[PDB]
């Protein structure tokens, strides 16, 4: 009876490790391309 | 032609979190069930007792 | 038009699913919340190639998802993205085979790869005219080595003229992830050459290899890992999505680097990976791009591609480039290490230009091809397989589950007769 | 979804038992009055059931032939917990007479058992396997558990099982007719358990008295290690996890014939909050400190034979990257030498969830763990001194009648030493190089 | 190609209690339990003339 | 529409009786009084046109000392007052005495109040017997009211819960007398009846209940309970309800074997029932389990050849249908091979409310069982064997000579069990 006592002191850590994990953490070039097609801007309209 | 397509976005997102409520709402109500139930027969023990 | 479905078994093609379709909803702009917030007006021309359509304009990927485990699919269809999916879609089994190759293919695959086929035929038909087919499973692992080779079994029988893709990984000698990967990845092999079209291995090793030497980054995650794979593995569609100069379909590849009906297997490599730090210092420049491209330290592969000679080459330059040419840059990169190129096959490597290029990078190119080197990787893990055989260690399991020593044995003939035909090849002349 | 029924069978799975279930209480956050505080779900699933609202019955179902032990709890505080009907009692006490276990008091008590167990094993839905643990070392303890075994085998099939048993110490003993009912007892239950794990008392006694400093430990500060390691190897099927590893994955990598399934585990790092904080406890300097010679759980030196194949636990907030070089710095080695014809003997795992600290016992709290079940040939040590220890009494046939007192065969005993000399020529024999 | 029978070994949900629960069955009411009240309460003293 | 009748000879009779009528007019609504504080309580009671409800009941007996206590205990206002016939002297055992002397001079009084009953409904559905056997009245009577019944009236069905003696437990010596001279004359005509053997109530009540000295008091509440578990389907609506007229054309194979153990569960005291989650898929299991069952007759000792079970509680049909997987997978309980599958349900919906003060807790779930068994055979030859130790040398036989009762009729009786012997026999013989 006297080992055993009540002393009863009572889960984001574990989400915030699991989202750690699955991080890519060497992010990429910071990119300034922009969407443009290869062969659109070479026939333009003339006058 | 869109804008039939588009009408529905609203009807469906409020559809589902209006079920969703369904799912929230029995699940807080059925505890309420059991917790009467189970408290109830304390009276029995303390009657019992 | 031409489109193509995956499926992914076994925890590594879930896990490794989480992230391409990250990277994929990026570039063409799919809201994880599935709606469209595209800026130009190309990135809807070709959407259908990796998606579908439904009522709302929710975009569903078409990614079955396959596993004997339920701890692994749970988890992923609750993080980011993982919205995505249909749940309808695809299921998963209870039980799982741990690590045991036979229990995966033979047992718990029989009873739960009948309901899956069902799903990949519904998904495939439907759409217009498939393409081909593009498969992730660590072979090393047993559920996934087992009922996911049992799947490409029966459906390459079913579609005689469709293509099939598979990225795989083999345990690299230094780092082992299961004591008992030379059971499997060795009966693995045997089933994979007789359909898998094409095979890509990429070994654990080269991307700590990768991580540690070029990115200087301190410590590494899982997360890294699965980004590489990423990168490369969406590479060699992109040209099947956007309008460009020479636009090659998934076909074209195999035409042009698999010289006979055996020799399926590839090494991948991507580029280019700079540091944090060097990265602004770093120049992106046409010879940077051959030049590190070839550069030994960047393949993901544990050979040396210097062991042997270049069999066929194969890259996809991405981004608007020039066209005087990185050709006459790889005809003169071809000559230069002149030792290196088989001669029986002159104009040894083939290119091809699409004018899309993946968020940040100004320019950026995949490397594709056949090589010799990957002899050494079968030799070694030749070498591991014979050492557990000799005194039946640990073949209870096999045995006492329905399979008889005369299999194993005969995973053992066909994989030598593989590896014996590989280096014939080597030392033919002209 | 998954489960898993625990079995105590005498008083030291009992004491364990009652010393462990804490471990497992206090984790998931449940006050001991059993119902949930206050007001992340499934969870608790994996070792507790839930009756619609409010406690939740441990899967467990405690027995013993003497009452002492189980009325002691009965009236303490854990008593609202357990139902209240399934801690079956005996009447009478084995005396440490395994003859009497098993034919004559033994055979009125497994009825209740095989029933207990068979209720509690309806109301799971993927069942995964069983915890028994027992000391062979006793006469009750290892007689109720051996007739347990056999049945149950015999019950359910194919299924896999564990078991955390407790051999006697070498030199040091409990009683005197022990070296007997410990040969008696590896029979009946070396055929029918897929895994044993060696964990003989001692070699704890030293490993508190080393790094602990503790002068005079008694049996409870012993019960706390052991329920960690229970933790440390199971807690992967409940939580979630970079790389998971369940029970019925354990015997697919750790027992390389069918015969040989008696492997030793070692624990660490263990540390108080008294003298940690002075060490950086990287884990470049944990892993090794496993394979010590002076840290291994079961009183044996792994140096004396080679290794066959090692499954290492590690838990916390471990990075992948380390556990790559860690192994590879292992290999290295020169004074640890790997079996011939075993090329890699490592299966990695790795938890989130922190080991969680017990206010006012032993351990601390870190942020780094790792627990090992390895089976090596170096376990040959204990038998052989165990059938020394065993066929010299026999000599003279000292306390022998009693055992034919209770209609055991004499010839019973017979059978037993050459199974251990079977088993014994098999030990050295997959110890030979090719 | 999915017949009937066999199909429901996929798992949906945590809903398999009612279909999936006696997997281990642990056989079924084979085990005898009768008149084993000896051990809760004492026996009714017996003795001689 | 649908009403039912009881009747009632002996003693044990007349306290379970009394017990299930607490427990039914608790149920239903009716306080002691009588006076009340839709049309549900037809069923069973009748109306008074301005007033209390008037119990459906006609009582019988020979000894008046439990019956005086009926009125002037707390039921005094409930029953009829002239219908508690009760006469002066008791048969004591004597079988001989309640069939031919002492009760054949009663048995007319019992037919006109039967007929009053029967005049004043006019649905009329069956009627419900019981009585004990090893009893000297009790059973006299027994033998000659069913034969007056049928042959008065016909077809008209009947269930009776009897009760045979303990295999070791027993409170008579004669019992093996008059319980086998009654097999005879009950085995054509009583249609259906469930063996509730005393022996097992008590390991059933020691177990689970937890008291350590039960008494007759806590044996007779449990009957009450089956009882009315069995007929509050006919009183109030089911998803898929079970009529009285469906019982006997379901669990009578033959027109002999007509004998069906019934067992109830769960059966749990209130200390320590809320530790559990009372599972339907858990409940019923306990259902077949073969400590739980109420006559001490093995079911794992022969074959099933069919169990009606009804539900009662909130189930859920769709888990019931799931229910039956299991057991039937089972390989420990085998049914008969020309039986294609022994199982009728029935679904009720309120729960059972507990008697006030009484041991067992109130579930939301609950589910009794009435099945068949061949080996139900166990008892019948059990008691033939103390019959023959008995008849071999013709102790106690001297006092049934001069009662009226001829020296051969007891050599028949005998016959008869042996018959049903082989017939159970042959019936389990496979095809
Ligand atoms: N490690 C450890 N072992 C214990 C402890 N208590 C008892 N034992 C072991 O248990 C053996 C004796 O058996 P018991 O623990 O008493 O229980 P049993 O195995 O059911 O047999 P009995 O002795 O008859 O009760 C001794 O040899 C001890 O080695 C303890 O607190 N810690
Ligand atoms: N279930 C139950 N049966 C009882 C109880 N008391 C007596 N019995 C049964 O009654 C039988 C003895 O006959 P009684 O019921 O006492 O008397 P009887 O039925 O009116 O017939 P006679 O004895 O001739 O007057 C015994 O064999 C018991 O089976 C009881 O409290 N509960
Ligand atoms: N890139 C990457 N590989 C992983 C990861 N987790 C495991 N692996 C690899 O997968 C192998 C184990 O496969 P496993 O999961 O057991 O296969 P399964 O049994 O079919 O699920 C190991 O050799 C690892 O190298 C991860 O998060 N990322
Ligand atoms: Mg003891
Ligand atoms: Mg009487």
């Amino acid at each position: 009876a006297k080992t055993y006592q009540g002393k009863q002191m009572f889960p984001e850590k574990i989400k915030a490790l699991s989202k750690d994990l699955r991080a890519e953490h060497f992010k990429l070039g910071n990119d300034p391309q922009s969407y443009t097609s290869e062969a659109a801007a070479k026939f333009k309209e003339f006058d | 032609e869109k804008e039939q397509k588009e009408l529905e976005k609203d009807i469906l997102t409020k559809a589902v979190a209006a079920y969703e409520q369904e799912v929230e709402r029995k699940k807080k109500e059925l505890y309420l069930t059991n917790k009467q139930h189970q408290s109830s027969l304390i009276g029995q023990m303390h009657d019992k007792d | 038009m031409r489109e193509i479905v995956h499926i992914q078994g076994g925890q590594c093609g879930n896990q490794i699913g989480a992230k391409f379709w990250e990277v994929i909803s990026d570039e063409h702009g799919i809201d994880p919340t599935g709606t469209y917030h595209g800026d130009s007006d190309l990135q809807l021309e070709r959407i259908n190639v990796y998606y579908n359509e439904a009522t709302g304009g929710r975009y569903v990927p078409r990614a079955i998802l396959m596993d004997l485990e339920p701890g692994t699919m749970d988890s992923v269809r609750a993080g980011p993205f993982g919205q995505l999916f249909r749940p309808d879609n695809f299921v998963f089994g209870q039980t799982g085979a741990g690590n045991n190759w036979a229990k995966g293919h033979y047992t718990e695959g029989a009873e739960l790869i009948d309901s899956v086929l069902d799903v990949v035929r519904k998904e495939a038909e439907g759409c217009d005219c498939l393409q081909g087919f593009q498969i992730t499973h660590s072979l090393g692992g047993g559920t996934g080595s087992g009922m996911g080779t049992l799947l490409i079994s029966k459906v390459r029988e079913e579609y005689p003229d469709r293509i099939m893709e598979t990225f795989s990984v083999v345990p690299s000698p230094k780092v082992s992830d299961t004591v008992v990967e030379p059971y499997n990845a060795t009966l693995s092999v045997h089933q994979l050459v007789e359909n898998a079209d094409e095979c890509m291995v990429i070994d654990n090793e080269a991307l700590y290899d990768i991580c540690f030497r070029t990115l200087k980054l301190t410590t590494p995650t899982y997360g890294d890992l699965n980004h590489l794979v990423s990168a490369a593995m969406s590479g060699v569609t992109c040209c099947l999505r956007f309008p460009g100069q020479l636009n090659s379909d998934l076909r074209k590849l195999a035409v042009n680097l698999i010289p006979f009906p055996r020799l399926h297997f590839f090494m991948i490599g991507f580029a280019p990976l700079t540091s944090r730090g060097s990265q602004q210092y770093r120049a992106l420049t046409v010879p940077e791009l051959t030049q590190q491209m070839f550069d030994a330290k960047n393949m993901m592969c544990a050979a040396d591609p210097r062991h042997g000679r270049y069999l066929t080459a194969s890259a996809l330059f991405r981004g608007r480039m020039s066209t005087k040419e990185v050709d006459e840059q790889m005809l003169n990169v071809q000559n230069k290490n002149s030792s290196y190129f088989v001669e029986w096959i002159p104009n040894n490597i083939k290119s091809s230009i699409c004018d899309i290029p993946p968020k940040g990078l100004k320019m950026a190119v995949t490397f594709v091809g056949n090589s010799t080197a990957i002899q050494e990787m079968f030799k070694r893990v030749a070498e591991q397989f014979t050492a557990m055989f000799r005194r039946k260690a640990f073949l209870h399991w096999y045995t006492g589950e329905g399979m008889d020593e005369m299999e194993f044995t005969e995973a053992e003939s066909n994989m030598n007769d593989l590896v014996s035909e590989y280096q014939q090849y080597q030392d033919a002349t002209a | 979804m998954r489960e898993v029924i625990s079995i105590h069978v005498g008083q030291g799975g009992i004491q364990v038992g009652n010393a462990c279930w804490e471990l497992f209480c206090l984790e998931h956050g449940i006050q001991p009055d059993g119902q949930m505080p206050s007001d992340g779900d499934d969870a608790f699933n994996t070792f507790f059931s839930e009756t619609g609202a409010g406690k939740h019955v441990p899967r467990a179902v405690f027995l013993d032939l003497e009452p002492t032990v189980i009325d002691e709890v009965r009236t303490g505080t854990y008593r609202q917990l357990f139902h209240p009907e399934q801690l079956i009692s005996g009447k009478e006490d084995a005396a440490n007479n395994f003859a009497r276990g098993h034919y004559t008091i033994g055979k009125e008590i497994v009825d209740l058992c095989l029933d207990r167990i068979r209720k509690l094993a309806d109301n799971c839905t993927g069942l995964q396997g069983f915890l028994v643990f027992n000391s062979v070392g006793g006469g009750t303890g290892s007689g109720l558990g051996s007739l347990l075994l056999e049945r149950l085998s015999v019950d359910y099939g194919k299924k896999s099982k564990l078991g955390f048993t407790i051999y006697p110490s070498p030199q040091v003993s409990t009683a005197v007719v022990e070296p007997y009912n410990s040969i008696l007892s590896t029979h009946s239950l070396l055929e029918h358990t897929d895994v044993a794990v060696m964990l003989d008392n001692e070699a704890i006694y030293d490993i508190c008295r080393r790094n602990l400093d503790i002068e005079r430990p008694t049996y409870t500060n012993l019960n706390r290690l052991i329920a960690q390691v229970i933790s440390s190897l199971t807690a992967s099927l409940r939580f979630d996890g970079a790389l998971n590893v369940d029970i019925t994955e354990f015997q697919t990598n750790l027992v390389p014939y069918p015969r040989i399934h008696f492997m030793l585990s070692s624990y660490a790092p263990i540390i108080s909050a008294e003298k940690a904080y002075h060490e950086q406890l990287s884990v470049a300097e944990i892993t090794n400190s496993a394979f010590e010679p002076a840290n291994m759980m079961a009183k044996c030196d792994p140096r004396h034979g080679k290794y066959m194949a090692c499954s290492m636990m590690y838990r916390g907030d471990v990075v992948p990257k380390d556990v790559n070089a860690s192994i590879a710095t292992i290999k290295t080695k020169r004074t640890i030498q790997f079996v011939d014809w075993c090329p890699t003997g490592f299966k990695v795992g790795i938890n989130y969830q922190p080991p969680t600290v017990v206010p006012g016992g032993d351990l601390a709290k870190v942020m780094r763990a790792v627990c090992m079940i390895s089976n090596s040939t170096a376990i040959a040590e204990v038998f052989s001194r165990l059938d020394h220890k065993f066929d010299l009494m026999y000599a003279k046939r000292a306390f022998v009648h009693w055992y034919v007192g209770e209609g055991m065969e004499e010839g019973e005993f017979s059978e037993a030493r050459e199974d251990l000399a079977a088993l014994e020529k098999d030990y050295e024999e997959v110890g030979i190089e090719t | 190609t999915a017949d009937r029978n066999k199909q429901a070994k996929v798992f949906q949900n945590k809903e398999l209690a009612k279909t999936n629960f006696a997997g281990k069955s642990s056989p079924g009411p084979a085990y005898d339990v009768r008149d084993t009240d000896y051990f809760t309460y004492q026996k009714a003293p017996k003795w001689k003339i």
